[PDB]
């Protein structure tokens, strides 16, 4: 990829690995609390013992916005944007993009599946897309 | 247990807001003393009175550290009081309120709260991202950026179309916000858009940007600067104009990105201007302007709601029933705003103070309120970010 | 006037001083999550409580501009004071009564007060002048610079020769102070000179780094942090150990260079402490314990004077004719100071305010005061550059 | 010459300018008070009427060290670095270095006088000695 791709960390790098395994990979205190970016503590009770939860990946499309003029040059190719942002059932929120439906089509609340982007390679990044479309779960890299 | 009103602001200075072609080049530390200057002028005192500073901390052109050590040296000021705040377009109501503290609890006289804004000469020997960071660690680098989520007008393209799906959307009365403000820079000879008179119209055939979000809603980037003095109430009666206490602020940081907001309808200037009011011990009905910070038409519907100026989910109806020019009832922006005054950089939310100094000490001009003792002011920094609240209030 | 007394330290957490080789590797935000956490837990506090955050605004590893916006929201706090303080080696007293400034004023109740300084982990992706400024405006770029002043070795030396020459100079009793310290650190399992004992004789043969500084009079570069959590004097009552009152303060910054102060022999640690102890209604008789800022020995021997603990001129007599162990009349940085116990970058001040906080609280170990209710603290930022003082009362 | 030279702005140009022409000049502004380094503005009473005049040069020294390890390592050629202040007459304090003297008879409070540097080339800094000391007022390029 061109565009500016994620460079993780240790502390994110169990995300970004189970993206590659085509999983959603979720902290969580053993208190319960959810978390989202990843952290090493729980940004809501303090506690440091977490644990890397798989999730579904389904959600509601929180919000979103279609850019007409391109966020930079190198995702013009990606024209229109479809900026969203997703809540997963487990109330975490996830920058992302739509894929397989129309960027004007787009409505908050709309259920949502999570789709592996393998285009870039080595990195596979998470879309989204409509729950009841026929758009697959994976984007093979071309 | 809040400011006790004993502090006051007395000077203001402000570069006119330009286009980067036309804007002279200074160095940071040159503007400093330059608008220093202009506002100590302006309130009748002098360069020995300062012994208190308050600047911005990133960016300084001529120092990545010890900003306050340089600035004060390079002004000539012995300091009881070196600051620097980091909250983005914020930062101006953040200095007035850290000034008025330390003058209360006594370890100032006179606090001179500087911005510098515009860029410094180039030189042989010496940001495609609009301020998100790309640092190695920093959660936006990755989780924003390869999604082409960055800078701010998508993030407030996002919290609009969240707020019309929640509570319905009337982009026509945003578009109030733009021609109202643009009638008050219209009667202001130093607003950028002075003499440009435009309609509803004229705002929603403008292009859109980010839907659904209009060019003429959002805020051009432009040079500028200013500084603005805070001394003792006692001190105040002598310098040039009326003085205007700091008697309310409030401050509030919840999130960075809108994504982590706990809803991105209920905005931090929520909590920043209950305590602001709580403080004065004043209500939203009590002011005679609203000097609210103004990037973007969403911040500031969301201010007057969050403010307390109208009730969650019905500022629509808020900017459809009321008149918000200078000869309006609800009196907002009356030097047009960063929209139709100009934004200059990190100074823009200066323009907002000055303007309520300016009305409530009786300077504005034709567009001179009448009723001119009590303002509201906002600052807001990021996308809906860093916020602060000012109550000001003339002696 | 000034500050009541109704705020206290409750909880401090810091790293081990380490050496940059082989000291952990941590993201400052990470640093800044875990070093409260464990201030929260040494306070009996939880997260949520916490509704103000004090960090330093330069070199901020993974964000060169909203600093605290960025580690608020990876903290996962909801702040009412976002602040950021820019004054080197002060920055960590600056913090201190700040934070309490705030409580005092309602703003908060409980404000955390951080400094990362473990270096991040590197990426594939991602100072010669010892932070003098190399930009273009930069004034010491040009008139430093050029004829190889920079940094703070030969800027503190030429206050020692200027100190020399008006009131006398022994090495020997400035010496005193890396003896007296070490002893302290060799108390201190978590020093990192523990067991490591030096004489007076071993700092003059130490190797002459600039007439008349010795490497040994010289704090050695180090890794590290600390937070320190401030809150209430009602809520400290129920955290766990016995709270801190900050009942005075003080700040100045006159110069960034020495070179262009009044008298480099008059040093800011005059007027900030004067305006303490005044704040407190205390004397420097009254205080128990001083924890002075001891990058150089000469500025320990400076803020003996100028705080007003001996004659001005008299500073290598006191030094001679008092014992500043734990054991001793006069007891100095009972931790083993920066020079013993480890400079942890712009975190090094920190250890002389959490230290007062062990002492007074009673959890100094071997090193316990037997008198452990009143300490003075001072912090030093540049060459004499930045200064602040606190007077600190336990409950 | 690869040490740090100064880099002129047009404030503190006519400062460099006059050392070209072995002249020390410095501002006063129109109440009377000389200031340096060199700015738009007094910094003591803020007056905005500047004056730049040349001044005799000579003074005494403030302080002075003398470095045993070098600040930089392209300073190794000046070693030992004898790093001075001077306050000239005027009451301005200026950093420097001492030529001409052994740093063993360096003492606070000598009459000095200006040392012009053409060394470097194109650009001349300003060096001082004593006053009684026969050390020539220019040091040209080797
Ligand atoms: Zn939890
Ligand atoms: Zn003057």
């Amino acid at each position: 990829w061109n565009k500016p791709l994620p460079h993780p960390t240790e502390i994110s790098a169990p995300y970004w690995e189970g993206l590659k395994a085509h999983e959603v990979r979720i902290q969580q205190c053993d208190r319960g609390h959810s978390l989202f970016f990843p952290r090493t503590h729980c940004p809501t009770c303090g506690s440091r013992s977490l644990k890397w939860s798989k999730v579904s990946g389904e959600g509601t499309l929180y919000s979103f916005t279609v850019a007409r003029i391109p966020t930079m040059p190198e995702f013009t190719d990606e024209m229109p944007q479809a900026l969203a942002v997703i809540e997963l059932r487990e109330g975490v929120r996830i920058n992302t993009t739509m894929v397989g439906v129309a960027p004007e089509a787009l409505k908050v609340g709309m259920e949502v599946r999570p789709v592996f982007d393998e285009r870039p390679g080595e990195v596979t990044l998470l879309r989204f897309t409509a729950h009841a479309g026929s758009h697959p779960s994976v984007i093979k890299a071309d | 247990m809040g400011l006790q009103g004993k502090a006051a602001l007395v000077g203001v200075a402000q570069y006119k807001p330009q286009k980067y072609a036309t804007a002279p080049r200074m160095f940071h530390l040159e503007q400093v003393a330059d608008l220093t200057l202009q506002a100590l002028e302006d309130a009748g005192m002098e360069l020995s009175e300062v012994d208190g500073l308050i600047t911005s901390a990133p960016h300084f052109h001529e120092a990545s550290c010890f900003v306050p050590a340089m600035a004060g040296e390079y002004l000539g000021v012995r300091l009881n009081f070196a600051e620097v705040v980091d909250l983005g377009g914020a930062s101006s109501v953040a200095m007035v309120w850290r000034a008025a503290a330390a003058i209360e609890l006594g370890l100032c006289n006179t606090v001179v709260c500087v911005l510098p804004s515009r860029m410094a000469p180039i030189s042989e020997h010496d940001s495609r991202f609009g301020g998100h960071s790309t640092r190695f660690g920093a959660p936006e680098a990755e989780m924003d950026l390869p999604y082409g989520h960055m800078a701010q007008n998508t993030g407030y393209a996002m919290i609009a179309q969240r707020y019309g799906a929640v509570h319905g959307y009337d982009a026509a009365a945003l578009a109030r916000i733009c021609v109202d403000q643009r009638f008050n820079a219209c009667h202001n000879p130093d607003a950028m858009f002075y003499g440009q008179p435009i309609t509803v119209d004229d705002v929603l055939n403008s292009r859109m940007v980010a839907d659904p979000l209009h060019v003429l809603e959002i805020v051009l980037p432009a040079a500028g600067g200013g500084a603005m003095i805070v001394t003792r109430a006692d001190r105040a009666r002598t310098t040039r104009h009326r003085p205007v206490s700091i008697v309310g602020c409030g401050e509030h940081v919840s999130s960075k990105s809108p994504t982590y907001m706990a809803d991105m309808l209920q905005t931090p200037i929520g909590p920043a201007s209950a305590k602001a009011f709580e403080m004065a011990g004043m209500r939203p009905s009590d002011m005679h302007m609203a000097q609210i910070y103004d990037c973007y038409t969403i911040t500031v519907m969301l201010t007057l709601e969050d403010a307390g100026f109208c009730e969650k989910g019905k500022g629509m109806d808020f900017l459809r029933n009321n008149d918000f020019t200078f000869k309006g009832n609800f009196p907002m922006n009356t030097h047009g705003g960063q929209l139709s005054f100009g934004q200059s950089g990190t100074a823009g939310g200066m323009s907002q103070v000055i303007e309520a100094v300016h009305q409530i000490q009786g300077r504005a001009g034709d567009r001179q309120l009448g009723r001119n003792d009590l303002a509201y002011v906002s600052g807001t920094g990021g996308v809906m970010s860093e916020q602060g609240a000012l109550i000001l209030r003339g002696a």
